[PDB]
């Protein structure tokens, strides 16, 4: 289906040269790299056509990736490909660069050839391929190569044997927010995902509960129960999966069935672009003074419980460039500045919930303010949190090994909610 | 599997001496020597002779290695491919399916005429196989083998069988069959691949329910071909669809969507899970751009198309068009663009705000197209042209002409819109002659000239100035030139007969396209003949062009959508347009 | 005589991790700034390390913004290496600070008072790099009072030679001649070939100035020059390099006399023809020798030679064994060999008299450059069969050319087939044919011409008046080829709308069916093209009433009302309003069948000569 | 004329360029890495003298070395061929066997020399066992 693909380096020449066309040519190949590796102008793009020719090219790291094609395709899908197949390297072998690829040459090609047969690509499901895909068969193994082949089971399952049965979950919830420096929610939405790391005998479908439809409602249930019309939540304003679910079962019944690998891995990571909890209230603005002096007022009342505990607290306050005469406020924690980013660095060891520290500053200028002016660099606070912003929580968890022993109370589970803001930014 | 990457000077003859040793250690450094070479692009066929008796042998990797330079390298060398075949018929009788699937894809990764008979039936025993790998490879090499000669009663029996494979139930080996047939409907007798049918639409769908990410896109794009004769099955289709959200998705679900708007022609009101999916589907597109810059990057080219098709309830998640400075230049532009495209009255102030703010940034290109953008909006309702006149205006102050230069068109195009109103601007135009750089603000300018040039009486003199530029100028530029003196001389023909005869006798006789010569002919044989009727076309108003801001040609954007998913539709160029 | 320079050669060049070797820079930093920035600088050892550092260090991407007024204090400094270390420094490092090129030029005429050989050189050296035009301003004739009035030596004298030519091909402004031929051209006269070759070198500089300046010169020089060609290097062995005869020197004189006419004289002029003789009976024979670099150098005052008899041709002989050598010559194993024979030969190409005996090596070049796998010598080829294509050939030349062009690089493709095209002109006689050729050559892209091409093709065509009825009925043959070529569209639609009349008395002529087809292509193309294919259209009622009325109805689309441009809507506007309100007269009156196109001379020709390079 | 002279090792950099026009960092740049890409790319059929776009290089391929001389469009490639030839003949015979190293530490001597017997973008000389006699008895210059 396509031809060459090509990993680059810097310099310019192959990390591979790995091709699936007759039509790809030499002649081509050089071409590409003197022209897109080599370039006097600088702004370019992953895809790129060259007489009527298309080339995902694309540096995934310092090391580049060319995938050359005269063939109309979904682009989507080869950069899925790219992506998987560069995914597959770090999860084989960590680090990719110059020995990393060396030292696996030919599992790098041979799984190429499979996983992509004349660009034909096939699956990467490596339910076992690690094992024979190692950097010589027997009928048992034949015969078993073929079924798992020819059986519609994947990540990893052939059924396995842990000492125990257990599962550490991770709730991470990105801060998704911009609010105005005035003092008004912007962008108040989240991006969190399920990680799953388990160590799991057996092949277990499982099944979980997350507070749907309302806000949220063996040896541990919860220590913060979930509290009729409790923490928020909401109809996921987009849920996304993995091939391990089943949507087929969800939107008949609104749950997908996921036979989950062992090991960590994410089950499904999620959005919600409403319904979120507000960590401070800042409002952090600048002013003017003629154009001699830029004057910036940054009130930061911070609002958690004082029970909860942020530290390493470092707000970033940019400071006017021209800076003639400094006006210095301090309320709690470390008077930071930076320079070669003319800001503030209001660094605060740490803060509890429901506080409040104010810099007021005044930096005097000179005139530059002009049909071209001052770039407002958002004022942003950036520090350590766990938390479970929406608070939509374990709703419940259905795990098991429904072929042996180990029931659901033989299987010990676990999670954490690691909210994350470093999104907190406004000046302008 | 250590780097090597080397070959030259002499140590070709070092390779021969590792070559010299059978023993396996020289064997397999020598044989990473050649594959240094091979990737380096420097043949190493004279080796076909060590490579083949050193060839004799059983290990898997040597087998691959092998596999591979006899195999690119007789590409390069037809004629020592007598050596190949029949290693590879002993691997068609290796009882390992997997090897034998490796044996059979490099084998098929060549085709000649020969090779061909060798396979031919044990290619056959391969369709009249079990294993996923050994008919799975032998499906792709059987398309492989349709790079040439796919025109034989054998390839053709070969065809039949697979065809009736079609019907597989082994995920692997259906799933590249699909794949297989549906690149073979690039081969054009434009009567590929019949076997379609309901209940083989049915069981294809719930192998896509099934079977993998390549399989289903594959049963997609096959869908994109077939053609249903109602909405009713196209209904319950779309319940199939219902499932096939959050997945391995950018393709999918580019490639799902061509296959709705494939059927979504029908109303909301025929059905409301239509209109269930016309509101369900903004967060996912939202994702779309939530992904990652490359996917939202092609998630953006498919939702201009598809504002551009479908304008509709996306017009309240402009939001995800709200530019950030971390945002990048062009997805940025993209995102001002919609935001546009996504016109919020509302917003509209605030809107125009950020866009001053923006023409207060620091790149030539964005600020270029925000005026163009801004003077649509002047396009648009009307209460905006003021502010859109003030800030154009002020930017014309910045006296950065390329700005101005673009800009000249944005204020022409209004004008046409809006004529009379704002002439009072012509007059600063008039300074603005000395910097003229652009055919189109030049066209602009002169396009003033015709249209005023009663008001303009000051014409006389910038016109015969003007009348410097007749050579070593695009031609729509004199044609606006004649035209704009055509006017001229139809609202005052008191003093346009010395510049309408020396510039017609000029672009005639200076003349090489017939379309302008003759349009000269045709302007004295209707000024010399009647411009008293002249006037009448001419003089009298030409209504306008309501509000086209880069519009879609539909039947491009109707066939394109056999594309949205693909590289021809994202690219916005017909496909066509490459070959 | 200096540790730190030697020293830090042998570190750093043993350092390889670049932080190690910027560690012993920022050593050597300190060292030397600091010696400088401090720490006084010492004469001798000191100062020659560390400028030599300095200097190679700025080669290593680097600069000195210091210790060039102390670059004078090289200058001005006891061992002849410093001197020398700044001679090159300020030769290799351009200078500022005109106080600084005040010492030096100052330095400069002492060391040109200092008349002993290496300080001048080396002055001359820097005057020619450096140049300043301060230089040749002290020295308009300061350097010719150098070169001559004083005339000792070949080495320091062809380094002024060599430094005055660089002053004079940059600033000959500051060059006063009045006369000093006799000079220069004794010096032609001097068997010490040592100047003499830098001296034919700017000889030859002033005679492109100054032709007419020497004809004094021809007389000495063809004598001395057969001399050399007969005396080849029995002596003055160390002027003898592999025994050839002053080949730099001879080619030198060769090219210079070049720039002279051709032979009009008896006598001299037939020494010369014995020099040619002597010339072509000499390069004939296979070498005793058995090294390359003698046929190098054979070959290469061959070709002077030759060159110097190319252009004239009124040697009918001598083109006969230019024409055999020529032959032998495009048989050399070495691609390079044949390549410059191919060169030498399309330079020769355009000889009316030897037209005839290069078209013999047709077939020659034709399986050549089909077996050839390069384009450069291909190229050399086309030069070579144009000058001398014609009609006959050029029949066949239209399918190989053709069949090769199918298969080649893209802006080249253009330029062959326009310079192919303006041959097919060059003997267009059988029009139709000609036509034909025409309707092959778009069928292979007709979708990268440029626009005077088919420009020029259709006001062949109005100005052709024999095939227009041929023309009209193949180009309706084109039209109904499934295909599209907007190139191939615009031409034959103008084309039938003006001649699809002469093809008329046939089913497939039916403008109604035509019509509309056009009309599917309408609007799927370039603007240009759409005012083209509205002149048609006004063209096919005036022309073919039948159509009319649907005509009528097809323009009115909003299409047409709403196309967004000013011109489009007035060009559609002017034919509507004359079409839906007609008059029914002005049509036809208007209407004209656009007589064959005035006289022009197909600048096309010198459109192809400015892309020639 | 010579535009310049520019020599690089077989590890690539160029060991040394030598100029005779107003060229630049940027312009110098360009032209060793394009000049070394295609002496690279260059296989062993080729000539001494190829054109890069607008005009040729006599350039001189060794196993470690690799010799570019830039001229324009005219210059009788072969004679230049010749003097390369010569002048490679003198260093080796004067530099006895040069490894890079004698250089490394010589490249001045190399230079200066090149700058005896060329000159201005032209031959200055061409006299071998004159060369040599001038050479040594000057290689004693301090």
């Amino acid at each position: 289906m396509i031809g060459g693909l090509f990993i680059y380096n810097h310099k310019g020449e192959v990390l591979i040269s790995r091709v699936y066309r007759d039509d790809i040519g030499r002649n081509a190949v050089d071409a590409f790299r003197v022209n897109v590796i080599h370039a006097r102008q600088q702004v370019r793009s992953p895809v790129t056509n060259i007489a009527r020719t298309s080339f995902f090219h694309v540096k995934r790291s310092n090391i580049w990736l060319a995938a050359v094609t005269k063939q109309n395709v979904n682009a989507a899908m080869v950069f899925e490909f790219l992506y998987k197949m560069c995914d597959v390297m770090a999860a084989y072998f960590g680090k990719i660069s110059e020995e990393n690829i060396k030292n696996n040459f030919v599992l790098i090609y041979e799984l190429l050839d499979e996983i992509l047969d004349f660009g034909y690509p096939q699956n990467s499901e490596t339910g076992a391929l690690k094992t024979f895909i190692t950097q010589h068969q027997t009928k048992e193994e034949q015969s078993q190569i073929t079924s798992q082949v020819t059986g519609q089971i994947g990540w990893r399952r052939e059924g396995i044997k842990y000492r125990r049965n257990e599962l550490f979950l991770d709730v991470l919830e990105s801060v998704n927010l911009l609010m105005s420096p005035q003092g008004q929610v912007l962008s108040a939405h989240v991006s969190g995902r399920v990680v799953m790391k388990s160590y799991l005998s057996g092949m277990p479908e499982c099944k979980f509960g997350m507070n749907d439809k309302i806000v949220i409602e063996s040896m541990e249930q919860k220590l913060i129960s979930e509290e009729d019309l409790g923490k928020q939540s909401i109809a996921i304003d987009d849920c996304t999966f993995h091939q391990c679910v089943r949507l087929s079962k969800f939107d008949s019944e609104r749950s997908i069935s996921f036979i989950p690998p062992d090991g960590e891995f994410e089950l499904m990571r999620y959005r919600t672009t409403k319904d979120i909890i507000l960590p401070f209230r800042v409002i952090p603005l600048v002013r003017e003074v003629g154009r001699t002096k830029l004057e910036v007022k940054v009130v930061i009342k911070s609002n958690f419980k004082p029970s909860l505990l942020a530290q390493k607290i470092e707000v970033r306050i940019p400071t006017p460039l021209n800076t003639s005469g400094v006006q210095v406020i301090c309320m709690k924690g470390k008077a930071k500045y930076k320079a070669s980013e003319n800001a503030i660095v209001w660094k605060i060891k740490r803060m509890a919930g429901m506080k409040e520290s104010q810099i007021s500053a005044e930096i005097e200028l000179l005139p530059t303010n002009d049909k071209k002016k001052w770039a407002r660099p958002p004022i942003s606070m950036n520090f350590e949190v766990p938390f479970a912003p929406s608070g939509l929580k374990v709703r419940y968890l259905k795990v098991f090994e429904p072929k042996l022993n180990y029931s659901d109370h033989d299987v010990i589970k676990w999670v954490r909610y690691i909210g994350r803001s470093g999104i907190y930014e406004t000046r302008c | 599997s250590k780097y090597f990457t080397t070959n030259k000077k002499g140590e070709i003859f070092e390779l021969k001496a590792e070559l010299n040793n059978e023993k396996k250690e020289k064997r397999k450094e020598a044989v990473k020597k050649v594959i240094a070479a091979m990737t380096v692009g420097k043949d190493v066929s004279s080796l076909f002779p060590d490579v083949v008796n050193c060839m004799q042998t059983d290990n898997l990797e040597l087998k691959k290695l092998v596999y591979l330079y006899l195999m690119n390298y007789a590409k390069s060398q037809p004629d020592m491919a007598i050596m190949a075949v029949n290693s590879f018929v002993k691997d068609c009788e290796d009882p390992n399916p997997l090897i034998r699937a490796l044996a059979v894809r490099t084998m098929g990764c060549i085709r000649v005429d020969k090779i061909t008979e060798y396979l031919c039936e044990p290619l056959r025993k391969c369709l009249k196989d079990e294993d996923p790998y050994v008919r799975k490879t032998a499906a792709v090499c059987v398309a492989k083998l349709h790079d040439i000669n796919a025109q034989m009663v054998e390839d053709q029996g070969f065809l039949d069988s697979l065809r009736d494979l079609i019907a597989d139930s082994n995920p692997m080996v259906v799933a590249n069959a699909v794949a297989a047939l549906s690149e073979i409907s690039e081969s054009h007798p434009n009567s590929n691949l019949l076997d379609l049918n309901p209940q083989n639409i049915n069981k294809l769908l719930t192998a896509l329910n099934e079977c993998t990410e390549w399989g289903q896109i594959f049963i997609l794009d096959c869908l994109s071909n077939y053609n249903p004769k109602d909405d009713r099955e196209a209904q319950s289709i779309c319940e199939r669809v219902t499932p096939r959200l959050s997945h391995a998705n950018s393709a999918v679900v580019l490639s799902a969507v061509k296959v709705l708007m494939k059927f979504l022609e029908l109303l909301p009101k025929d059905s409301d899970y239509y209109n269930m999916l016309l509101k369900k589907l903004a967060p996912p597109l939202v994702t779309l751009l939530s992904g990652e810059p490359e996917v939202q990057y092609v998630a953006l080219r498919n939702i201009n198309l598809i504002v551009q098709k479908r304008p509709e309830i996306l017009k309240q998640e402009i939001k995800v068009f709200f530019v950030k400075y971390n945002d990048p230049i062009y997805v940025k532009l993209e995102k001002l663009d919609i935001m546009i495209r996504l016109a919020s009255q509302a917003n509209i102030a605030q809107v125009l705000a950020e866009l001053k703010e923006y023409a207060t940034e620091v790149d030539v290109d964005f600020v270029r197209k925000a005026v163009r953008a801004i003077g649509r909006c002047a396009i648009k309702v009307e209460q905006s042209a003021e502010r859109c006149v003030s800030t154009l205006l002020d930017l014309i102050q910045t006296k950065v002409n390329y700005v101005v230069q673009e800009a000249i068109v944005v204020i022409r195009d209004i004008f046409r819109k809006y004529p009379n109103k704002y002439e009072s601007i012509i007059a600063t135009l008039c300074e603005n002659l000395d910097s003229l750089d652009e055919p189109d603000a030049r066209a602009a300018m002169i396009w003033i000239v015709g249209e005023y040039a009663e008001r303009i009486d000051n014409a006389d003199e910038l016109l015969e100035s003007f009348l410097e530029g007749f050579h070593d100028e695009s031609t729509q530029v004199q044609l606006t030139l004649l035209t704009a003196i055509v006017k001229l001389f139809l609202k005052k023909p008191s003093e346009t007969q010395e510049l309408v005869q020396q510039v017609l006798s000029l672009a005639t006789q200076d003349s090489d396209n017939p379309d302008l010569r003759d349009r000269g002919y045709i302007y004295w044989r209707l000024l010399s003949t009647d411009p008293v009727t002249a006037k009448e076309v001419v003089l009298s108003e030409k209504p306008l062009i309501s509000e086209e801001t880069d519009l879609i040609e539909p039947t491009l954007l109707d066939e394109l959508i056999c594309h949205i998913g693909s590289l021809a539709s994202v690219y916005h160029k017909p496909p066509n347009a490459f070959v | 005589g200096m540790r730190g320079l030697a020293v830090f050669i042998s570190d750093i060049r043993n350092c390889k991790s670049k932080e190690a070797e910027i560690k012993r820079i920022n050593k050597e930093l300190a060292n030397i700034r600091s010696k400088f920035k401090g720490d006084k600088a010492l004469d001798g050892y000191s100062k020659k390390k560390y400028v030599c550092k300095l200097l190679f260090i700025f080669l290593l991407g680097h600069d000195i913004d210091f210790g060039h007024m102390e670059a004078v204090n090289l200058l001005s400094s006891n061992r002849y290496t410093e001197k020398q270390i700044g001679y090159l420094f300020i030769s290799v490092l351009v200078n500022s600070n005109s106080e600084l090129i005040r010492l030096i030029n100052n330095a400069i005429k002492n060391d040109l008072a200092s008349r002993n050989p290496t300080f001048m050189g080396l002055a001359l050296h820097c005057i020619a790099n450096v140049g300043s035009r301060e230089m040749a301003e002290a020295f308009a004739g300061e350097i010719p009072k150098i070169l001559v009035a004083g005339d000792t030596m070949d080495s320091v004298k062809q380094s002024a030679a060599l430094c005055l030519l660089r002053l004079y091909r940059t600033s000959p402004d500051l060059v006063p001649m009045g006369d000093w031929t006799s000079r220069v051209v004794h010096l032609l006269n001097d068997q010490h070939l040592g100047v003499v070759t830098a001296a034919t070198s700017l000889i030859t500089t002033l005679a492109q100035k100054n032709p007419e300046e020497f004809k004094t010169s021809v007389s000495l020089a063809v004598s001395r020059l057969s001399r050399i060609v007969t005396s080849a290097s029995t002596d003055l062995q160390d002027y003898t390099y592999y025994f050839v005869p002053a080949p730099w020197l001879s080619v030198k004189l060769l090219r210079l006399l070049q720039c002279y006419p051709p032979p009009e004289d008896p006598a001299v002029r037939g020494r010369l023809t014995e020099c040619l003789e002597t010339i072509l009976n000499k390069a004939q024979e296979p070498p005793k020798s058995k090294k390359v670099q003698h046929s190098n150098a054979k070959n290469a005052v061959l070709f002077e030679a030759i060159s110097l008899i190319i252009h004239h041709d009124s040697e009918p002989n001598l083109l006969v064994r230019a024409c055999n050598q020529l032959g032998q010559f495009l048989q050399h194993r070495e691609t390079n060999l044949r390549y410059l024979a191919l060169e030498s030969m399309c330079t020769l190409a355009s000889s009316e008299f030897s037209h005839e005996a290069v078209k013999t090596h047709i077939e020659t070049v034709i399986n050549a450059l089909k077996t050839e796998r390069d384009v450069s010598v291909r190229q050399r080829a086309v030069d070579l069969l144009y000058a001398m294509c014609d009609r006959s050939n050029a029949q066949q030349i239209v399918a190989e050319m053709l069949s090769y062009l199918e298969t080649a690089d893209y802006s080249i493709r253009e330029e062959i087939v326009l310079k192919v095209a303006i041959l097919a002109e060059k003997y267009a006689v059988d029009y139709t044919w000609y036509v034909d050729t025409i309707l092959n050559l778009i069928r292979i892209a007709g979708d990268y011409v440029s626009e005077e091409v088919w420009y020029r093709v259709i006001q062949i065509v109005i100005n052709r008046d024999d095939v227009q009825g041929y023309a009209a009925k193949t180009v309706f043959e084109a039209l109904q080829a499934p295909a599209c070529h907007e190139n191939l569209v615009k031409v034959g639609g103008y084309i039938l709308g003006e001649f699809g009349n002469l093809i008329a008395g046939d089913p497939r002529s039916s403008p109604l069916i035509q019509f509309n087809l056009l009309h599917s292509k309408f609007h799927l193309c370039s603007v240009p093209t759409r005012a083209l294919l509205l002149s048609t259209y006004i063209k096919f009622v005036n022309l073919f009433p039948e159509v009319k009325a649907t005509i009528q109805d097809v323009l009115r689309s909003d299409s047409q009302l709403k196309n967004a441009d000013v011109e489009l809507q007035q060009r559609a506007v002017e034919y509507l309003r004359l079409s839906t309100v007609a008059s029914t007269d002005i049509l036809a009156t208007v209407l004209e069948e656009m007589p064959p196109f005035p006289e022009r001379e197909s600048s096309i020709l010198a459109k192809l000569k400015k892309k020639k390079g | 004329m010579i535009r310049f002279i520019l020599i690089q090792n077989r590890a690539g950099k160029t060991r040394l360029a030598k100029w005779y026009m107003q060229f630049d960092d940027d312009e110098k740049q360009k032209l060793i890495e394009e000049v070394h890409a295609v002496v690279t790319v260059r296989d062993a059929k080729h000539t001494n003298f190829v054109e890069f776009r607008n005009f040729k290089i006599i350039y001189r391929r060794y196993a470690g070395l690799y010799f570019c001389i830039c001229v324009d469009v005219n210059d009788n490639n072969l004679a230049y061929l010749e003097a390369i030839h010569n002048f490679v003949e003198v260093l080796n015979e004067y530099f006895h066997n040069v490894c890079e190293l004698d250089l490394v530490f010589n490249f001045y001597k190399v230079y200066t020399v090149v700058d005896e017997m060329f000159l201005a973008g032209e031959i200055r000389e061409t006299s071998q066992t004159k060369v040599l006699k001038q050479l040594l008895m000057l290689q004693s210059l301090e």
